[PDB]
């Protein structure tokens, strides 16, 4: 609501891995890969 | 007594996407621009009879 509460946002290199493996060593997986940097151009002063 | 596989090997699909865009524009502004509303004539009369 409203128009306080401070949270935190992560930037950098982030990686998440969730593997599953078969009897023939086949790998079924979900992977999240993120590379994120701060940009001066689109920052707002408030 | 049979058991299932942990998962099933699925087929893998490759997607290739193309987006193409072209924009063109022309802008011209030429000539002489004059006034269109100008003051006109005036007349006034005034007298004191008494």
């Amino acid at each position: 609501a409203a128009g306080q509460n401070v949270t935190y946002k992560d930037y950098g290199i982030k990686l998440e891995f969730e593997p599953r493996v078969d009897d023939d060593n086949n790998v079924s997986m979900r992977v999240l890969a993120d590379v994120s940097d701060i940009d001066p151009a689109t920052s707002v002063s408030l | 007594l049979a058991t299932p596989s942990p998962f099933d090997m699925e087929k893998m699909v490759w997607l290739d996407v193309n987006i193409l865009e072209i924009r063109k524009s022309v802008l011209e502004n030429f000539g002489v621009d004059w006034s269109k509303q100008i003051p006109g004539p005036f007349a006034a009369f005034g007298k004191d009879f008494v």
